[PDB]
RNA sequence: CUUGGAUUUACUGAAGACUAACUACUGCGAAAGCAUUUACCAAGGACGUUUUCAUUAAUCAAGAACGAAAGUUAGGGGAUCGAAGAUGAUCAGAUACCGUCGUAGUCUUAACCAUAAACUAUGCCGACUAGGGAUCGGUUGUUGUUCUUUUAUUGACGCAAUCGGCACCUUACGAGAAAUCAAAGUCUUUGGGUUCUGGGGGGAGUAUGGUCGCAAGGCUGAAACUUAAAGGAAUUGACGGAAG
């Protein structure tokens, strides 16, 4: 796939490990 | 041109260098004895003058500076040094 | 239903003095009913026609004259200057490439206190033995250029009527001045007195403009 | 690779121009990339330059022209044939064609 | 001699306006549209349409007095396109070959000194 | 959207943006960037100099200033375009291209953010090596030229030199895998000074820790595992809803 598509994907994926990770601090 | 005397340059194509670019540097300004016409003084001004000159005797400016070379005024001769 | 143009009345269209052929043309209204006069709505009408035609000759074919009616006498128009301007066409042969545009304008007022914005344009001239193919003027140059139109726009405006100031842009006057004024500091071509526009008109005189009529 | 040692564009010694619009697709183009026209064409075709003339009030009035300058995005420019596709050698030449 | 009016022909590429007024243009003479001669949107704008519609326009003018117009022709302008559309060509020359007589001609397209944002975005319109 | 007068026409007014044409293988700036006039404020390169000081310099971990657009916070503005959204078409489907509206945004003031194909994909300083014509700035010598004003001390132009720039054309001594390059040359005949970066392709600019940020995110940054190629430039052919 297109490498800015992938970039963007994968910022979204680190976006919810985020938040996933947020809940027990 | 392979073959060519360095040490002994055109006097010609000596005279167009830029005067840091001869063999040894030279400036091309000099200094000239300025007539004014009121009076007869000698007054020694630099070609290229930075200042306002003005002869002694009578408070008239002998030169306005400019880029380059001073600016003689009206009525007053030079003559080089 | 009702065929409209059988109520309307045919007007004439005098210009003022200043110009040759003042009979511009003919306008129409609707005729004059009880609730509305014909004169009330037909006065403050803005009329643009051709300078070549005010004045017969084909030199002035670039420029158009607004005239604007402020009188009405039985079926004659009495208009005034309301405004100069170039035909568009004539604005874009002058601007070309390989030359400088310089323009400035000035809000002024005149002897009557009409006042007005009057537009200077002009170009850099190309020397009869010039070689290189473009003709720029240094910034400087156009800045000094620029100073001097507007001090002569604003000399040949003020000390005069707006009457006086439109004989004197028929003949180009003040782009004859500023040419000649301009020399010393670029060689400059087609300098035109572009565009005049009324601001503020001073308070209506029937008097003044009547002398204007004749 | 490099296809253009100009880069396509006219842009040296510079940071950035500001863009125009394609005339036909109104795209953003730098001013220094569009490939720009000036035309100067007659507003009254050929055909019809004689009987406009006969029905003109005024004796000897010339037909005023039609001035123009029409910027072109590349897409836009070589989809109408206003420029095409050189060789390799042939696009170093930039001189304007031999047609007029 | 002549009464002048102003043939303000409106040519964009979509449609063909041929509109006279007086001097002023204050007061409407005839105003007729390419849009009025056929029932295609497709050519609206065609040159016959414009012919047809001019040809409309100088009979209308003929019965009121109108003998001759000035012609000021325009294309779209603004942030659009400022060539004339293919009517304002034909409706110029069925007016001339119509027994109105032609006056100044003149192209008064609006011009911007710049100007706003023109529409389709940055990549423009993508077809 | 339109006989409740649309679209069109003239005059007048108000709002915000934006600075057409002139505009260029032209200018300025450290870069990002910078294009209406005038005034003010403080800067700057180059040039000229028989002025002055005398090594005060070059490049630079750490540490700083600035940094397009988008984005964030709070006021102000909100014309136009216009993510999102809504809608009419097309289509097998299109919540896509195309059309009509449209909210954030677009503009500005106070703060943040610190990233771009932020590109010349080419670090900075210094020296040398080859021809040519243009051009911008300064300076210096000179015309069957136009003009001040009637001439000079007018300005423009013309012809020569020169310093600095933005570039360009030819050649290849030379370099290169080639495309190409006056530097990407003076590199196995290998050493002028210095900073940064890379070590097959993926996993991956991911995980984790730290740190900066209001957030979005930025900076720093692996490993397990997997794989024989991935890739560069060019040649012949085939194909193209590319041109002739
Ligand atoms: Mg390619
Ligand atoms: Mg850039
Ligand atoms: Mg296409
Ligand atoms: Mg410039
Ligand atoms: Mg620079
Ligand atoms: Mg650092
Ligand atoms: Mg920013
Ligand atoms: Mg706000
Ligand atoms: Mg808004
Ligand atoms: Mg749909
Ligand atoms: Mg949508
Ligand atoms: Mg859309
Ligand atoms: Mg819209
Ligand atoms: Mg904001
Ligand atoms: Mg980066
Ligand atoms: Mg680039
Ligand atoms: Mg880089
Ligand atoms: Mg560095
Ligand atoms: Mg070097
Ligand atoms: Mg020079
Ligand atoms: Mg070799
Ligand atoms: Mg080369
Ligand atoms: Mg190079
Ligand atoms: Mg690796
Ligand atoms: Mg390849
Ligand atoms: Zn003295
Ligand atoms: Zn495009």
């Amino acid at each position: 796939m297109r490498d800015k598509w992938r970039k963007k994907r994968v910022r979204r994926l680190k976006r919810k490990r985020r938040k996933v990770r947020a809940r027990s601090k | 041109v392979l073959v060519q005397d360095l040490l002994h340059p055109s006097p010609a194509t000596e005279a167009k260098q830029h005067k840091l670019k001869t063999l040894v540097q030279q400036p091309r300004s000099f200094f000239m004895d300025v007539k004014c016409q009121g009076c007869l003084n000698i007054t020694t001004v630099f070609s290229h003058a930075q200042t306002a000159v003005t002869c002694d005797s009578c408070s008239t400016v002998l030169c306005t500076p400019t880029g380059g070379k001073a600016k003689l005024t009206e009525g007053c001769s030079f003559r080089r040094k | 239903v009702v065929d409209p143009f059988t109520r309307k009345d045919w007007f004439d269209i005098k210009a003022p003095t200043t110009f040759e052929n003042r009979n511009v043309g003919k306008t129409l209204i609707n005729r004059s009913t009880g609730l509305k006069n014909a004169a009330d709505g037909l006065k403050g009408r803005v009329f643009e026609v051709c300078l070549a035609d005010l004045q017969g000759s084909e030199d002035h074919s670039y420029r158009k004259i607004k005239l604007r009616v402020d009188e009405v006498q039985g079926k004659n128009l009495l208009t005034n200057f309301h405004g100069l301007d170039f035909t568009s066409d004539k604005l874009r042969s002058l601007v070309r490439k390989w030359q400088s545009l310089v323009e400035a304008n000035v809000t002024v007022k005149t002897s009557d206190d009409y006042v007005l914005r009057v537009f200077a344009i002009a170009f850099t001239k190309r020397q009869p033995n010039q070689i290189k193919k473009t003709t720029y003027a240094q910034s400087s140059k156009l800045r000094e250029v620029r100073k001097k139109m507007i001090e002569i726009m604003q000399r040949e405006v003020s000390n005069c009527t707006l009457a006086q100031l439109t004989s004197k842009l028929i003949p180009e006057v003040i782009g004859r001045e500023i040419e000649k004024s301009t020399q010393t500091i670029f060689p400059l071509q087609n300098v035109h007195i572009r565009k005049v526009k009324l601001l503020k008109q001073p308070k209506f005189d029937l008097g003044s403009l009547l002398a204007l009529h004749g | 690779p490099k296809k253009r040692a100009s880069n396509g564009r006219n842009k040296k010694g510079r940071g950035h121009v500001k863009p125009v619009r394609c005339l036909n697709c109104a795209r953003c183009v730098p001013k220094d990339k569009a490939i720009k026209r000036v035309t100067i064409r007659n507003m009254v075709e050929a055909a019809a330059v004689r009987d406009l003339s006969e029905a003109s009030v005024y004796a000897e009035y010339a037909l005023p022209k039609l001035y123009n300058k029409l910027h072109y995005c590349v897409s836009c420019a070589i989809h109408a044939r206003i420029v095409r596709v050189r060789s390799r050698t042939d696009r170093k030449i930039r001189t304007p064609p031999q047609r007029k | 001699s002549q009464v002048f009016g102003v043939a303000r022909i409106f040519a964009s590429f979509n449609d063909t306006f041929v509109h006279v007024t007086d001097l002023s243009g204050k007061e409407t003479i005839a105003r007729v549209t390419g849009g009025m001669k056929v029932k295609a949107d497709r050519d609206e704008s065609s040159p016959y349409a414009a012919m047809l519609a001019a040809q409309d326009v100088a009979a209308k003018c003929k019965e009121v007095g109108i003998t001759a117009v000035h012609i000021k022709l325009r294309a779209t302008g603004g942030t659009k396109t400022k060539t004339p559309g293919p009517g304002g060509q034909s409706a110029l020359r069925a007016l001339a070959r119509s027994g109105l007589r032609i006056g100044r001609i003149e192209d008064v397209t609006p011009v911007p000194s710049x100007s706003t944002r023109r529409k389709g975005g940055r990549r423009g319109r993508r077809l």
